This record gives C-alpha cells, sequence and structure tokens, in this order.
C-alpha cells in the first residue's frame, strides 16, 4: 500500500470558488404515478378482525422485474 | 434557523436533509454513499414546486 | 456519452439508455434531409453531425 | 511597507522557472480566464467525474 497525505488552506475570507448546473443531461426519475404503500412501511398495526383486514389487503394493498421509465418516484398523499 | 453563512457553508460542506438514493428502483433512503454527488435546493427554501 | 455509463449498467440506467434510443431514432434521423428544411442551418448543423 | 515584504511572501514562488502551458482562455470583460475539461482522465479510469 502506498501513502500521500495533502494539506489545503483557504487563504483569503471571502468565497473563491462557485458552481452552476448549466446543462441537463439526462432525468434519472420517472415523474409518474407511484403510490408508496404503507403496508410495508407500518406492517405491525392491523384493524380487529381478521377477515376485515385480510379483505382490506387483498382488494388493495396486494421486486418489480422490468422498468421503462426509470428509478420510480415515491408519491406520498 | 442558524446564520446565513453557516447554511450556505454546510450546504456544499456536507449532505443532510436523508436525501433519496440513485439508480435504484425503490428509491431507498441513503446514509453513506459511496461516490453520489447530491444537491438538494428544496431543502434549504422549504417548498415544493 | 461516458457520462451515462460512469455507474456501469444498471435497470434504471438501462431504461434510460433504451429511452434515448427512441428519441434519438425518432429525431435525428435522415439528418442531410432535414437539412434542407432547416434552410440558415445549412452548415453548422452538417458540420457538427 | 508592501512593496518590502513582497518578497517575504512570495517564499520562492517568483523564484521558480517558467515554462508554457497548454490551455483555452478567454477575454471576460477585462478578465483573461483559462477554461478547461478534466473529462479525459476520468473516462481513462472508469471513475466519475
Amino acid at each position: 500500500e502506498v501513502h500521500h497525505e495533502m494539506a489545503s488552506i483557504d487563504t483569503g475570507l471571502s468565497y473563491s470558488s462557485t458552481m452552476t448546473p448549466a446543462r441537463v443531461a439526462a432525468i434519472t426519475t420517472d415523474m409518474g404515478i407511484h403510490t408508496q404503500d404503507f403496508f410495508s412501511v407500518f406492517p405491525a398495526e392491523a384493524f380487529g378482525n381478521q377477515q376485515v383486514n385480510d379483505y382490506i389487503k387483498a382488494k388493495v394493498g396486494a421486486g418489480a422485474p422490468g422498468l421503462c421509465h426509470g428509478q420510480q418516484a415515491t408519491c406520498e398523499i | 434557523n442558524r446564520g446565513l453563512y453557516n447554511m450556505v457553508n454546510e450546504y456544499s460542506q456536507r449532505l443532510g436533509g436523508h436525501p433519496a438514493t440513485s439508480n435504484t428502483e425503490v428509491q431507498f433512503v441513503v446514509i453513506a454513499g459511496t461516490d453520489v454527488f447530491l444537491e438538494q435546493p428544496c431543502s434549504f427554501l422549504q417548498e415544493a414546486f | 456519452d461516458p457520462t451515462f455509463t460512469e455507474r456501469g449498467f444498471s435497470k434504471t440506467v438501462k431504461s434510460d439508455l433504451i429511452a434515448m434510443f427512441k428519441r434519438h431514432l425518432l429525431e435525428h434521423s435522415f439528418f442531410l434531409d432535414r437539412a434542407e428544411n432547416m434552410g440558415s442551418g445549412f452548415s453548422q448543423y452538417v458540420r457538427s453531425r | 511597507s508592501t512593496k518590502s515584504d513582497l518578497p517575504a511572501v512570495a517564499a520562492g514562488v517568483e523564484d521558480q522557472p517558467r515554462v508554457p502551458i497548454s490551455a483555452a482562455v478567454i477575454k471576460l470583460g477585462n478578465h483573461a480566464v483559462a477554461v478547461e475539461s478534466l473529462q479525459k482522465m476520468y473516462n481513462d479510469t472508469q471513475s466519475p467525474y
């Protein structure tokens, strides 16, 4: 293993460097519709009945193999 | 709530606000990314477009 | 373009690449043909291409 | 005095010999500025620019 150590100081008080986003190269996240579920967020809570709770979970709440748009954006309500 | 220049210095010097990760399907939350370059302006102003 | 493939190939990046394939196929095809329609773009467009 | 102290400030920086350097330059207002891109070395090493 070859090691090497360096030192840096900023001389002047006021800011001496500025960046700026100039060109949008790509849009990673798709702006579409992907609701974030709670049943993966809050697994511990449940209703009174097992029947009503199972019915609710099966009707609505229910790894994606493939995606054409990109990293999906979680929409929260 | 702190001073303005402290906010601006921390803005570039440090990450924070628990930003979500990139190049992953479900948009996980990241703590120690290896080489990720994050810059979030909506955090400082607390505003959504 | 090295900026797209800097992170290797993953599902999000492959999807972005294929979306850009579709876009660029639909836009910049038969370039010298639209080189007549653009008009004043005569030389700088073809030179850039 | 500033003129009397300028040799003390530059601790051998003016002594070193100078060599021509290749870089693009532009004139903005009155300032001459050097503009360049380092993406070749980072593309050669498969590291994120």
